[PDB]
């Protein structure tokens, strides 16, 4: 039942708004570095959130203002991150974590977007409108709904079924990422 | 995915949010439901299907339908799932009569709450049972479906809508503003569909939010403080209307149906239909009522 859950109490998380953002943003970082060293619509579908030009908003700042014109509970964040985590990872034979794709920043931007609006439809019986959103992100409405898609088509095959263990992974497969 | 994976049938129906069509897998040769999903660029990708598509590699179970694939093709997303010959009303209507002989019923309901007993177990609200949402096949399988509707429990959630379950099923507590349902929210609507497997007819055809309440305080009586004490909370319940005893429901029942409506069934419908949220039966206590003891040890 899901590798990265592998090792979490499926009993199992109290944490504000600037603990959530700051996993999310983490998970980030890590990413990307750990990242240098399963079929064709996947891909296809995952050469979305690369944009050419570079983010106008600085990443950690941009995520600021979605926070304000949007103020999102902890849970928002979390989700948002567990996405990037079932995306990206997953464990071995050994319980060992092990990289499934690679995450560059000329992609981080878009995908930042993709897995907060995705989360939220994931988690409230209302949402901010797309264009509300579309707004926030200074993003135009179809890329918006093409980023929704290229996400949910590349981790549908995972369990997305929200639950507090897979809200919980998202610090702890942090913590496991690091050192000591 | 890919789309010239399946080729396109005969439409099998629509909701709100989807138009189902049979579909054959060209390779298999096995038959499939094509659910498609109209994605404007405008307006955006439905939360409908992304729950859907979410709870559904994770709820297997063979009274849940399979959702089997999910393809992204131009403005359009098809949920592809396992083909299934009927819903429960088209099913009742290929019928008309109406209602179903009583093994049938408690063979029906039976799987309804297997199904259902899962979802729980899995912390997952459906939100939207009715008999159209209720998948039949020549097995004579029933499969719970289209759980775009359907909400993960025990975690913190901000936003709120009472407006969840087509408002026929939707139950009292509801519609008197609950913001707090659990898990008796889909028993009620289970309640419901089992009357009308019984007798071929909805049990409370409301035509709006008030003639609902007054459908269910005819049958069930009006809300009973001694016996609902926490009612006085929510926020349309109006102490002041007047009076109304449940009526005998084996009564008003029983016409409408030349099958002979027992004990067993009669109780077990009332466990069902408790105006108290927290007195209505759980799927799992309901799967072992006397009602269903031929279906034991
Ligand atoms: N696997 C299937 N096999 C056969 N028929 C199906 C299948 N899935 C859906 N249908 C039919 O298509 C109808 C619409 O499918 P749903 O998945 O219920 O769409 P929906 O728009 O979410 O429905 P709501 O929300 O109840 S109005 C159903 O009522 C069934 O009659
Ligand atoms: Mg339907």
């Amino acid at each position: 039942e899901n590798p990265l859950l592998h090792g979490i109490p499926v009993d199992v998380p109290h944490i504000s708004v600037d603990e959530a953002l700051a996993n999310f943003k983490e998970t980030i970082e890590l990413l990307l570095k750990l990242s240098g060293n399963n079929t064709r619509v996947e891909k296809k579908e995952y050469s979305n959130f690369y944009m050419k030009s570079k983010p106008t908003l600085s990443s950690a700042d941009f995520l600021k203002r979605i926070q304000d014109k949007c103020e999102y509970q902890p849970t928002v964040y979390l989700v948002a991150t567990f996405l990037i985590d079932t995306l990206f990872l997953t464990r071995d034979g050994n319980n060992i974590l092990q990289l499934k794709l690679n995450l560059q920043e000329k992609e981080v931007h878009r995908m930042i977007i993709a897995a907060v609006r995705l989360s939220t439809k994931l988690l409230e019986d209302f949402v901010h409108s797309h264009e509300y959103f579309s707004k926030v992100c200074g993003i135009s409405k179809r890329l918006l709904t093409k980023l929704e898609v290229s996400l949910l088509i590349c981790v549908c095959n995972t369990k997305l079924m929200v639950s507090n263990r897979k809200l919980a992974a998202s610090k702890l497969l942090l913590n496991e990422l690091r050192s000591f | 995915s890919s789309s010239s994976q399946f080729k396109q049938l005969e439409k099998l129906g629509n909701g709100t949010y989807a138009t189902v069509y049979k579909g054959l897998n060209k390779t298999t040769g096995v038959y499939v439901a094509l659910k498609e999903v109209k994605l404007d660029s405008e307006e955006g990708t439905p939360s409908t299907a992304i729950r859907e598509i979410s709870l559904m590699k994770e709820l297997k179970h063979e009274n849940i339908v399979r959702l089997y694939d999910v393809i992204h093709t131009e403005n359009k997303l098809t949920l592809v799932f396992e083909f299934m010959d009927n819903d429960l009303k088209k099913y009742m209507d290929s019928r008309t009569p109406r209602g179903l002989e009583l093994n049938l019923v408690k063979y029906f309901q039976w799987q309804l709450l297997q199904g259902l007993a899962f979802c729980h177990e899995n912390k997952i609200l459906h939100r939207d049972l009715k008999p159209q949402n209720l998948l039949i096949n020549k097995r004579g399988q029933l499969k719970l479906g289209d759980f775009g509707l359907a909400r993960a429990f025990g975690i913190p959630v901000n936003t709120f809508s009472s407006e969840v379950v087509t408002l026929w099923y939707r139950a009292p507590d509801v519609l008197m503003g609950s913001r707090t349902y659990s898990t008796s929210i889909d028993i009620w609507s289970c309640g419901c569909i089992l009357a009308e497997m019984i007798t071929g007819k909805p049990l409370f055809p409301g035509t709006n939010d008030e003639e609902q309440l007054k459908l269910i305080f005819d049958i069930m009586g009006t809300p009973n403080e001694s016996l609902w004490p926490s009612v006085t909370k929510l926020p349309k319940y109006n102490p002041n209307i007047q009076q109304r005893p449940p009526r005998d429901l084996r009564q008003v029942l029983q016409p409408h149906t030349k099958e002979p409506l027992d004990g067993n069934l009669m109780d077990f419908l009332h466990g069902l239909l408790q105006l108290n949220p927290d007195m209505r039966l759980s799927a799992k206590q309901a799967l072992h009522h006397p009602w269903f003891a031929e279906y034991y040890h």
